[PDB]
C-alpha cells in the first residue's frame, strides 16, 4: 500500500519538488495541505503518497536530503515548500563537490544515518509499506553517491521491500562537471544490485526535445523538469488512482522484470508540451508515445526489441479505440516486441487527465536499446580513465582504481546482458 | 498491411503464392512462429488448429481445413463413402473398395465374399491394392493380402478398372487430375484447366507385375518408362488437347462426357463432408486446395480413385492457379487497394 | 433411440435419453514442503545480508 | 438435504461469487438482508435451498460462504455493498497485501500464514452441517492469489475433508482482460498442484465470455460486471439442481459420476443459449429447438474450441423455462443427423436432461433480457484440450528463457516444479489425445 518518497541531491529535490506540485495538484491538495477538490477519485488511495495529519490535513510522505542546505532552502521558499514536514529536511552543509566519493563514502556516511531514522519513522506509521522511491541524478555527488549509499542502507533494513528509482543520466550537452560519467558509471554498478525498477531519465533526451520538437534555442532545468514531472505523474498514475488494474510497485516489477538485472525502463510521453488547444486523437496519442521523439532516454527503439511494455491512458476516451489502437501497434510491428513474452504489452486507463490536457498518453518500455545509454556512459568512462584522468578527486576520498574497473567491468555486462536478449 | 507465416517451406504451390503475396507490397511475412499473423499456410502434420483464432484484433485465416483428411487418405476415404448416406455403399462413381489391415473394423473377411464371387461369375477378377511406391495390381488374392502383410501399414484394395479409355495413338492410359478450391465460404471452385497425366506405353492387360502401362505418376514415368515424352512433353495432356482429341476421335466434347460427372462428383464429396468441417461460424476461417484425381473408361463413365490434400500442379499452370488462390481465397478475406474458376452450385 | 428414468415433481421433471449403446499427501509432507519453501527463503535473505556486511 | 459450501479466491473469486449470490437470493426470493418470506419453517429446515443457505433464529438466511482474499480492497465492496447484512463478518477474510501475480507468493510465502485461519473459519461452517457434501471453490487461473493460495486450499481440504467432494469454477486467462503477463506461468502452476484434489472443474474463458458480452449484448469494452453477470448465469444453470427439487445432479458426487468418467479430464465445457440484449426492442422468443442447436455453436461455449474434432464423454441438459420433454428429444433426432457428435466407443451416446420450470431470473437493471426458456449444456468433450494446448505454448515460450522465473525462486518455490507442473500437463494432453482420437 504505503510508498516512501526520497529525493536526494540538486537535481533529485529540484523534480522531487516538482513531482509534489504537479500530484498534489491532481489529487487537490493546496499547498497548505488542505484537500479543495471536488470529486472524490482523487482521495480514494491518497494514502499510498499522503500521510493524513490532525485537521483533515494531507502531508506528503517525503523525505528530502542533501550534504547542501542551498537547494533545500530553495525548495521550503518554494510553491509547495510548507506542505512537506519540516522534521523530514535531512541536510549537512559541507556539500559533495560533484563527487561519487564524497556522497558514497566521506560525507555522505557522516549523514546517512539520520536519513535512515526519518525513514525508519515514516515507514513504522505505515500499515503495509510496499517500497520506496528515489529521486536522484546520477552526475553529481550526493544524488549518485549518497543516494546508492542509502538505496543499500535502505536494502539492508528493508530487505523485502520494492526499491524503485527515477535516475537522471548526464549528458555533455547538459553538463556540470567533466566527472559525471565516473559518478554515473559507479551509481549504475549500485542500481543494477539493489533497485527493483529505475526510470532511466536521460538529460540528452531531455534536451533534444526541449531543441528539436519545442523548439526552445535555450533550454533550462526548468524546461526539462517540466518533461520530467510529466512522465512522473504518468508512470505512476496506477499507483495513486483506484482503476480496474489496482496496481503497486511489486506488480509493477514482477511483470516489467523478466530478469533481475535487466530492470531499466525508458520512458515517454505525449503529447510533448512546453511551459495546446488541439485536441488529440488516440490514433495520435498512441502513434506519438510510441516515437522514439516522445521517449525520455536517448535510444533507439527500432535497434532494439521490447521485452514489456506498459502504457497509460489519462482523459476521457473510448477504451474501445484504445484497445484497438495498441493492438495495431503490436500487429503492425511485431517484429519489435520479444516473442517469446506472449502479450507483453499492457494498457491502462484513467479518467483523469493531467493538468492542462484533455488527453494524454504514458509510455513505460522495457527494451534492449537501453543498452544505447549504457554505451554512451561506457564510452565517456573509459575515454577519461585510460589516462586516469580526474581519477585524484576520487583517491583523496579513499577510493582505489580497482573499484572504477570493477564498475566499469559490471556496465559492459550489462551492456552484454541486454546484447543477449536483443537476438534470441 | 495483413501478415503472413510460412511453414512448409517444402509446398510448390504456396511458395509461389508467398511470392505472389510480396510482390503486392501489401503483405509482409514474419517468422514462423510469430502468432500475429493474419495468414498461415500451415505445415502438412499436425497443423495447430486449436492455436487459431485467438489473437485479438487479428482476423485469421489458414489454408487448410482442419478435418478434410477424412477425404484425403485412401483407408478414411473408403470408410467415408461406405457409411455416409449421402454417397453410400450403392455409390456409382467410387470402385469397390475394403479396408484391410496388416497381420501385425478390417474388411477382408468380407472382401473374400466378393471376390469369390467375381472368380465364380468368370468376371474380370483384376484388383489393385495400396495405401498412402509399393504396388500390387494381381488377379487372385492371396498375393495381394500377402504383400499387405510384408509392409506394416492399413492398406485399402479396390476393383482394379479393367476396362479403361485409351488415347490413340498409343493405346495407353491416363488418369485426370482436378484442382479445386474450398474458399471460407465453402463456394466450391473448380479450376478450368485440368491435366491428363498419360503413360507412354500401350496399355499390356497380360501381367499386372509391369507397372508402367498402368500406373500413371509422372514419377515412374520419367525414370522407369521408355519413351517419357514421345506425345506429349512431359507426358502431360491439356485439356484443349484432350477435348480436340475427344471431338475428332469419339465425337463428343470434354464438357458433355466427362466433366458433368467430374463436377458432380466432387460436388457431392464436398458438400457431404460440409458440416463437419465448414469454418462458417469458427473463430478461425479454412480455405484448401484439393486434386481430385479421376480416370474415365471405356464408355465414356468418369471414376474417381484418391483425394489428395496437399497437391502440386504442373509447371505451365502454377502461375495462373495460384493467382486464382490469392484472389478467391485471400484477397476476398484480406482486401488490398473472367474468372479461371467455375463455381459448383446445385 | 428410448427414454428411460422420467422422474417428475412441481418443479420440472428429468429423465434420460439413449441413442446408441456402448460401442494424495498429508498434513505432515504439506507442512514440510512449506517450511522448505521458508528454509529457501531465509537462506536467500541470510546471503544477501552477508553480502550486504562485506 | 445434505449442505454445500462456497469458497471464493482472490479478486476474481470473490467478484463472481458476489455476481452469483445476488442471483441467488433474487432466484429463491431471499432480500438484501436475509429474509425469505416463503420460508415457513422459520430458524431451519432441511429445504433445497437450505444447501446454501444456514437459517439464524432471527430468520436471517445466510450464504454457506467464505470469501477469502489476500488484500483488503475487494472483499471491502462486499462489506460495504448491498448484500453486506446478508454474509457474517467472520465469513469475509482478508490479508494485508497480495500475492503480487506471483503463484508461489500465494502458495508459499503469503499462503503458509492465513491457511490456518481459513481453514478454522471453514470448520465453522461445516460444524453447522449436518452432512456436508463438499465444496464449490472459485477463483482465476491467473491471479497469483487465485492460482497459489487456491491450490494450497484445496490440498488441505483433502487432507481436513477426505471424502468430500471438491467443485471448481475457474477463469482461463484471456489478454483482452488480463492483467498480468505471467498468468500462463500460474495457471500450468495450479492446475499441476490441483488436479488430483478437484473431482469436477468448470473452465470459463474469459476471452468467450468477452466475445460473447459484445456479439450478443452489444457491449463494445465489456468489463467485469459484465462478465460476471453472465458468468453467474452460467453458474447458476449448473448450481441449480442443488438448490431445487428435482432427480438429476442432486449432489455434488453426481456431478462427478454423470460428467466425469475418467477421473483426470474433469473439466466438462458449458455452453448457454440464448444470451439477448436487454436493449433489444423487438426481440422473437426462441423454441427449445433454436436454444438446444445453439449449444453446439462454438460461439456460446464458455471457451472457444471445436467439439466436432473430439469425442464426447457425457453430455447434460439443463433447461430453465417454458420446456417439456418431448420438444427436447424432438430437437435431440434433428440435430443428432445435421451434426457431428461423436462418442467415446466405451460410452453411451445419450444426454442426461433436467428441466426445471421456473425460468432464469435475470438482475434488474443488467443486460441479459428476460427469456421464456433457456438451456446450459455440459459435455465432457476432449476438444476442450485444445485450451491447455493454448495455455501450455504460452508456457513453453516464456519458460524457455526462464523469462520471470526468479520472481518464483525468490518465493521459495524450486525450479523443477515449473517442469513437474509443465509434464504433468503434458501427461493431461496426451491422455486428452488418445481418449479422443
Ligand atoms: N471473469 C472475471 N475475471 C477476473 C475478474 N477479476 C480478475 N479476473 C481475471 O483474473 C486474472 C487476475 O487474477 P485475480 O483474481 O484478479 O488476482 P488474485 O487472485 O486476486 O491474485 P493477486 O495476484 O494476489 O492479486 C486475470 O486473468 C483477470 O482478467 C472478474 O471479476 N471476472
Ligand atoms: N534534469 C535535470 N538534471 C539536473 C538538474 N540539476 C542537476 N542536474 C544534472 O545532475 C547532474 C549534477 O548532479 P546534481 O544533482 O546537481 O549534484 P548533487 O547535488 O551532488 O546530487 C548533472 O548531470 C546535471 O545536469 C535538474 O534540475 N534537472
Ligand atoms: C506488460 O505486462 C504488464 C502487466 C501488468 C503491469 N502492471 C502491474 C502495471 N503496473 C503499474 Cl504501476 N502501472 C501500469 C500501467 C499500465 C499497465 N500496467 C501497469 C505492467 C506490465
Ligand atoms: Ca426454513
Ligand atoms: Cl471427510
Ligand atoms: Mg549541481
Ligand atoms: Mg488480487
Amino acid at each position: 500500500r504505503e510508498i516512501v518518497h526520497i529525493q536526494a541531491g540538486q537535481c533529485g529535490n529540484q523534480i522531487g519538488a516538482k513531482f509534489w506540485e504537479v500530484i498534489s495538484d491532481e489529487h487537490g491538495i493546496d499547498p497548505t495541505g488542505s484537500y479543495h477538490g471536488d470529486s472524490d477519485l482523487q482521495l480514494e488511495r491518497i494514502n499510498v503518497y499522503y500521510n493524513e495529519a490532525t485537521g483533515n490535513k494531507y502531508v506528503p510522505r517525503a523525505i528530502l536530503v542533501d550534504l547542501e542546505p542551498g537547494t533545500m532552502d530553495s525548495v521550503r521558499s518554494g510553491p509547495f515548500g510548507q506542505i512537506f514536514r519540516p522534521d523530514n529536511f535531512v541536510f549537512g552543509q559541507s556539500g559533495a563537490g560533484n563527487n561519487w566519493a564524497k556522497g558514497h563514502y566521506t560525507e555522505g556516511a557522516e549523514l546517512v544515518d539520520s536519513v535512515l531514522d526519518v525513514v525508519r519513522k515514516e515507514s513504522e506509521s505505515c500499515d503495509c509499506l510496499q517500497g520506496f522511491q528515489l529521486t536522484h541524478s546520477l552526475g553529481g555527488g550526493t544524488g549518485s553517491g549518497m543516494g546508492t549509499l542509502l538505496i543499500s542502507k535502505i536494502r539492508e533494513e528493508y530487505p523485502d521491500r520494492i526499491m524503485n528509482t527515477f535516475s537522471v543520466m548526464p549528458s555533455p550537452k547538459v553538463s556540470d562537471t567533466v566527472v559525471e560519467p565516473y559518478n554515473a558509471t559507479l551509481s549504475v554498478h549500485q542500481l543494477v544490485e539493489n533497485t527493483d525498477e529505475t526510470y532511466c531519465i536521460d538529460n540528452e533526451a531531455l534536451y533534444d526535445i526541449c531543441f528539436r520538437t519545442l523548439k526552445l534555442t535555450t533550454p533550462t532545468y526548468g524546461d526539462l523538469n517540466h518533461l520530467v514531472s510529466a512522465t512522473m505523474s504518468g508512470v505512476t498514475t496506477c499507483l495513486r488512482f483506484p482503476g480496474q488494474l489496482n496496481a503497486d510497485l511489486r506488480k509493477l516489477a514482477v511483470n516489467m522484470v523478466p530478469f533481475p538485472r535487466l530492470h531499466f525502463f525508458m520512458p515517454g510521453f505525449a503529447p510533448l508540451t512546453s511551459r495546446q488547444y488541439r485536441a488529440l486523437t488516440v490514433p495520435e496519442l498512441t502513434q506519438q508515445m510510441f516515437d522514439s521523439k516522445n521517449m525520455m532516454a536517448a535510444c533507439d527503439p527500432r535497434h532494439g526489441r521490447y521485452l514489456t511494455v506498459a502504457a497509460i491512458f489519462r482523459g476521457r476516451m473510448s477504451m474501445k479505440e484504445v484497445d484497438e489502437q495498441m493492438l495495431n501497434v503490436q500487429n503492425k510491428n511485431s517484429s519489435y516486441f520479444v516473442e517469446w513474452i506472449p502479450n507483453n504489452v499492457k494498457t491502462a486507463v484513467c479518467d483523469i487527465p493531467p493538468r492542462g490536457l484533455k488527453m494524454s498518453a504514458t509510455f513505460i518500455g522495457n527494451s534492449t536499446a537501453i543498452q544505447e545509454l549504457f554505451k554512451r556512459i561506457s564510452e565517456q568512462f573509459t575515454a577519461m580513465f585510460r589516462r586516469k584522468a580526474f581519477l585524484h578527486w576520487y583517491t583523496g576520498e579513499g577510493m582505489d582504481e580497482m573499484e572504477f574497473t570493477e564498475a566499469e567491468s559490471n556496465m559492459n555486462d550489462l551492456v552484454s546482458e541486454y546484447q543477449q536478449y536483443q537476438d534470441a | 498491411m495483413y501478415t503472413f507465416v510460412v511453414r512448409d517451406e517444402n509446398s510448390s504451390v504456396y511458395a509461389e503464392v508467398s511470392r505472389l503475396l510480396l510482390a503486392t507490397g501489401q503483405w509482409k511475412r514474419l517468422r514462423k512462429d510469430n502468432p500475429r499473423f493474419n495468414l498461415m499456410l500451415g505445415e502438412r502434420n499436425r497443423l495447430p488448429f486449436g492455436r487459431l483464432g485467438h489473437e485479438p484484433g487479428l482476423v485469421q485465416l489458414v489454408n487448410y481445413y482442419r478435418g478434410a483428411d477424412k477425404l484425403c487418405r485412401k483407408a478414411s476415404l473408403v470408410k467415408l463413402i461406405k457409411t455416409s448416406p449421402e454417397l453410400s455403399e450403392s455409390c456409382t462413381w467410387f470402385p469397390e473398395s475394403y479396408v484391410i489391415y496388416p497381420t501385425n473394423t478390417d474388411e477382408r473377411e468380407v472382401f473374400l465374399a466378393a471376390y469369390n464371387r467375381r472368380r465364380e461369375g468368370r468376371e474380370g477378377n483384376v484388383w489393385i491394392a495400396k495405401s498412402s511406391e509399393g504396388i500390387l495390381i494381381s488377379s487372385e488374392a492371396s498375393e495381394l493380402l500377402d504383400f499387405i502383410d510384408e509392409q506394416g501399414q492399413v492398406h485399402v484394395i479396390q476393383k482394379y478398372l479393367e476396362k479403361p479409355l485409351l488415347l490413340e495413338p498409343g493405346h495407353r492410359k491416363f488418369d485426370i487430375r482436378s484442382w479445386v478450391l474450398v474458399d471460407h465460404l465453402y463456394n466450391i471452385y473448380l479450376y478450368r484447366e485440368g491435366v491428363l497425366r498419360t503413360s507412354s506405353e500401350p496399355y499390356n492387360s497380360a501381367n499386372f507385375q509391369d507397372k508402367t502401362c498402368h500406373l500413371t505418376n509422372h514419377c515412374i514415368q520419367k525414370e522407369y518408362s521408355k519413351n517419357y515424352g514421345r506425345y506429349e512433353e512431359g507426358n502431360e495432356m491439356f485439356f484443349e488437347e484432350f477435348n480436340q482429341y475427344l471431338m475428332d476421335a469419339l465425337n463428343t466434347t470434354l464438357e458433355n462426357s466427362i466433366l458433368l460427372q467430374i463436377k458432380h462428383i466432387i460436388r457431392s464429396c464436398l458438400m457431404c463432408i460440409e458440416p463437419a468441417i465448414s469454418t462458417k461460424h469458427l473463430h478461425y476461417q479454412s480455405f484448401q486446395l484439393f486434386g481430385f484425381d479421376f480416370m474415365v473408361d471405356e464408355e465414356l463413365k468418369v471414376w474417381l480413385i484418391e483425394v489428395n490434400g496437399a497437391p502440386a500442379c504442373a509447371q505451365k499452370l502454377y502461375a495462373e492457379l495460384c493467382q486464382g488462390i490469392v484472389d478467391v481465397a485471400i484477397s476476398s478475406v484480406f482486401p488490398l487497394a473472367t474468372s479461371i474458376f467455375i463455381k459448383l452450385h446445385h | 433411440m428410448e427414454v428411460i428414468e422420467l422422474n417428475k415433481c412441481t418443479s420440472g421433471q428429468s429423465f434420460e435419453v439413449i441413442l446408441k449403446p456402448p460401442s494424495d499427501p498429508s498434513l505432515e509432507e504439506i507442512q514440510k514442503k512449506l517450511e522448505a519453501a521458508e528454509e529457501r527463503r531465509k537462506y536467500q535473505e541470510a546471503e544477501l545480508l552477508k553480502h550486504l556486511a562485506e | 438435504m445434505r449442505e454445500c459450501i462456497s469458497i471464493h479466491v482472490g479478486q476474481a473469486g470473490v467478484q463472481i461469487g458476489n455476481a452469483c449470490w445476488e442471483l441467488y437470493c433474487l432466484e429463491h426470493g431471499i432480500q438484501p438482508d436475509g429474509q425469505m418470506p416463503s420460508d415457513k419453517t422459520i430458524g431451519g429446515g432441511d429445504d433445497s435451498f437450505n444447501t446454501f443457505f444456514s437459517e439464524t433464529g432471527a430468520g436471517k438466511h445466510v450464504p454457506r460462504a467464505v470469501f477469502v482474499d489476500l488484500e483488503p480492497t475487494v472483499i471491502d465492496e462486499v462489506r460495504t455493498g448491498t448484500y453486506r447484512q446478508l454474509f457474517h463478518p467472520e465469513q469475509l477474510i482478508t490479508g494485508k497485501e497480495d500475492a503480487a501475480n506471483n503463484y508461489a507468493r500465494g502458495h508459499y510465502t503469503i499462503g503458509k500464514e492465513i491457511i490456518d485461519l481459513v481453514l478454522d473459519r471453514i470448520r465453522k461452517l461445516a460444524d453447522q452441517c449436518t452432512g456436508l457434501q463438499g465444496f464449490l471453490v472459485f477463483h482465476s487461473f491467473g491471479g497469483g492469489t487465485g492460482s497459489g493460495f487456491t491450490s494450497l486450499l484445496m490440498e488441505r481440504l483433502s487432507v481436513d475433508y477426505g471424502k468430500k467432494s471438491k467443485l471448481e469454477f475457474s477463469i482461463y486467462p484471456a489478454p483482452q482482460v488480463s492483467t498480468a503477463v505471467v498468468e500462463p506461468y500460474n495457471s500450468i502452476l495450479t492446475t499441476h498442484t490441483t488436479l488430483e484434489h478437484s473431482d469436477c472443474a468448470f473452465m470459463v474463458d474469459n476471452e468467450a465470455i468477452y466475445d460473447i458480452c459484445r456479439r450478443n449484448l452489444d457491449i463494445e469494452r465489456p468489463t467485469y460486471t459484465n462478465l460476471n453477470r453472465l458468468i453467474s448465469q452460467i453458474v447458476s444453470s449448473i448450481t441449480a439442481s442443488l438448490r431445487f427439487d428435482g432427480a438429476l445432479n442432486v449432489d455434488l458426487t453426481e456431478f462427478q459420476t454423470n460428467l466425469v468418467p475418467y477421473p483426470r479430464i474433469h473439466f466438462p465445457l458449458a455452453t448457454y443459449a440464448p444470451v439477448i440484449s436487454a436493449e433489444k426492442a423487438y426481440h422473437e422468443q426462441l423454441s427449445v429447438a433454436e436454444i438446444t442447436n445453439a449449444c453446439f455453436e462454438p460461439a456460446n461455449q464458455m471457451v472457444k474450441c471445436d467439439p466436432r474434432h473430439g469425442k464426447y464423454m457425457a453430455c447434460c441438459l439443463l433447461y430453465r423455462g417454458d420446456v417439456v420433454p418431448k420438444d427436447v428429444n424432438a430437437a435431440i433426432a434433428t440435430i443428432k443427423t445435421k451434426r457431428s457428435i461423436q462418442f467415446v466407443d466405451w460410452c453411451p451416446t445419450g444426454f442426461k436432461v433436467g428441466i426445471n420450470y421456473q425460468p432464469p431470473t435475470v438482475v434488474p437493471g443488467g443486460d441479459l433480457a428476460k427469456v421464456q426458456r433457456a438451456v446450459c449444456m455440459l459435455s465432457n468433450t476432449t476438444a476442450i484440450a485444445e485450451a491447455w494446448a493454448r495455455l501450455d505454448h504460452k508456457f513453453d515460450l516464456m519458460y524457455a528463457k526462464r523469462a520471470f522465473v526468479h520472481w518464483y525462486v525468490g518465493e521459495g518455490m524450486e525450479e523443477g516444479e515449473f517442469s513437474e507442473a509443465r509434464e504433468d500437463m503434458a501427461a493431461l494432453e496426451k491422455d486428452y489425445e488418445e481418449v479422443g482420437v
